[PDB]
């Protein structure tokens, strides 16, 4: 299973960005898709996840600003990022969890840089 | 009435086996291959594979004792007890030649003892999407960081006071959709109509009970298999597993390497537990190629 | 009407806490001790301990939000959310002095965050018979060589489509007896009458839903506690666990040593999950001695 | 938790024996009690077990001859052995299994010799 993120870049505070993640297998075969971000020297944090039934989990500081969604037609996952702030600068990763009988599989994209300056 | 539509060129029929009237669907010509369904389903899960196999083989797909249109077993629901019926059924149609066996989910539980005990009768073997009952199953987690696990039903179904029949009676359609879709990656194929058909079949009171009696006997099957597995399987074997949400992943092949000397395995990405329906095209191709070599 | 008999010298009362009307039973004089019940039960599990503690303490035993006679929470059912209500309730009665806390089963889930976040408010702590929610719970086996496990309900109750409410509605008395007795060593104490009382309380439609919402929030509580547990507990702590069928065994103390600097533990032989009722005499003695030192 | 077996001895074929096992905790706190036997140089075998609800498992060759039972009044477990045969010679052990949340506890008595000659 392979994931590839896109849509990052450099923007000013208050602007918006849309990240997207391409998935090489059927998206409903992925139990949870989670967006993670990593800033240098900081602890990684889970920004927004979405189960295949649609249950979401959000980092408190992005609630009301970021929205994660699944597009089963295009087989992509999206992170809509509004009202971006300097605190949001980080590399953003998509993480696919696959629940199996005996274990949970774990896959990651390579990430995309988001810089708010 | 017939519970499920029969494909053209196939016949729905019954055979008495050790006092138990078994239902099966049969068609084609050539050497015999028997296809054995699992929990929540009937012979009908095989209805897409059967016409393709029938071009080269005689194909028989029985309903497990107590499920579909088959009578409950008279002896018991442990794997060794049920395998007697299935072995005798296959041998009625292939008395002078070994036959092929394809089994899914608890179909594996209900055929493994007769494979290991009558190895000369089994030419080639395909097992998909369930553990053979052994102590490995005692390690599967009850609850996960992704929420509801895929295996909490083992204990629910096995509970000795028939808790499962008691709670699910009257809610059979709701529960079966929950169970099937939560073990599926391709949920789209499980339409309102398909789920209605499977739900009506297993909601028959003796079939709902039979469904869970297989799990109530699971620890007995584990004990039986701890003795049986001292003899390794020698015929060519293939395992299939889903690699998407709901599947067995690599566990299927890794376990089978402890049981079979000659085994190849495949994991089908983006497919869950219900391989014949979720991923019919690649699964059918693999089964036909393996049996036709 | 009152769902359970109130002991002499105690009052059944209500207090509005952050917009939620909480029921509690209160009595005695002296420093405050709050007793917090768990799943399948109410304040009444403490009714044997309460008069004994009331000789030296002011004793308050609330019904968890949505359970017993308490209104459902307005915020949510995660441990951090529910602990706000319980903390504020205790502080209404002990505003100028720390109080003691005894918690059983999901009472632990619903108090741990306010203990770790207001350590100066907690003089002494007693936790019994449940894991604090963390990733250790993802290792518990779903199925066992003894049959039905003690933990398959985690996934059943947590299922996001309310499968548990759907299947148990109309069968609340059957299911609760199954659940309680299968987690008990002393099954004799769970008479037809006691089970009838607990079943009527949690069968109220909002209480049946509230019961399982605590489990639906369990992974959120795990995530919350992974942050909270970076600060260790400094007050004196005691753990209790059953050592008979149904109990936590040594896991209770072993887990707590990762959370608390000053901890002693006891395992009560021949007792299961329901310590206040199964083993009242030794459990009451241990709790009173620990809090009275 | 402590177990002590008693009731073994030397008998002739066709005779009966009753083994008993004393248990130091409440018997309904024991999930499964199993009688095992061990003959020299042989594999141990599970003769008869009984769950606390009363479900039994028997070795095929003792079915109809041996009966396991619980006595919650005396807090003992019993193995009634009828129609004893030379094949039944072995040391007989009682095994207590206690199902807990995270593991299963395992306790054993010291055993008692049964000799059929």
């Amino acid at each position: 299973v392979k994931l590839q993120e896109s849509g990052g870049g450099l923007v000013q505070p208050g602007e918006s960005l849309t990240l997207s993640c391409a998935v090489s297998v059927r998206l409903s075969g992925i139990t949870t898709m989670g967006w993670y971000r990593q800033a240098p020297g900081k602890q990684r944090e889970m920004v927004a996840s979405i189960s295949r039934g649609g249950s979401t989990v959000y980092l408190d500081s992005v609630k009301g600003r970021f929205t994660v969604s699944r597009d089963n037609t295009k087989n992509t996952v999206k992170l809509q990022m509004n009202s971006l702030k300097p605190e949001d600068t980080a590399i953003y990763y998509c993480n696919a969890k696959i629940l199996l009988v005996a274990s949970t599989d774990d896959y990651w994209g390579q990430g995309t840089q988001v810089t708010v300056s | 009435a017939e519970e499920f539509p029969v494909p053209n060129g196939f016949e729905s029929a019954y055979r008495e086996v050790d006092g138990v009237k078994l239902h099966y669907v049969k068609g084609g010509q050539g050497p015999l291959v028997m296809l054995v369904h699992g929990f929540g389903q009937t012979w009908y899960e095989w209805h897409q594979l059967m016409p393709e196999l029938a071009k080269r083989f005689t194909v028989i797909a029985p309903d497990l004792p107590g499920l579909g249109q088959s009578e409950p077993p008279k002896t018991g629901y442990s794997g060794e007890q049920v395998a007697v019926y299935l072995h005798k059924l296959a041998r009625q149609f292939s008395p002078d030649r070994p036959f092929d066996l394809v089994a899914h989910d608890i179909g594996i539980w209900n055929t493994y003892p007769m494979v290991v005990k009558n190895q000369a009768d089994i030419a080639r073997l395909v097992y998909m999407e369930a553990p053979i009952p052994d102590a490995r199953i005692y390690r599967f987690p009850a609850f996960t960081a992704q929420g509801e696990s895929l295996v909490w039903h083992f204990s629910f179904f096995a509970a000795d006071d028939r808790l499962a029949e008691t709670l699910i009676a009257g809610k059979e359609r709701f529960f079966l959709e929950h169970f099937i879709k939560s073990h599926a990656s391709n949920t789209e194929v499980f339409s309102e109509r398909l789920l209605d058909l499977y739900a009506r079949s297993y909601a028959k009171p003796h079939s709902l009970n039979a469904s869970f009696e297989y799990y109530r006997a699971l620890n007995e099957s584990v004990r039986q298999n701890a003795e049986l597995a001292k003899t390794r399987l020698q015929m060519p074997t293939m395992t299939l597993a889903g690699g998407g949400h709901g599947g067995m992943g690599t566990f299927q092949l890794e376990q089978m390497k402890a049981y079979a000397e000659d085994v190849e395995g495949h994991v089908l990405p983006g497919c869950g537990h219900w391989l014949p329906e979720e991923c019919a095209a690649p699964m059918n191709r693999l089964v036909i190629d393996f049996l036709s070599r």
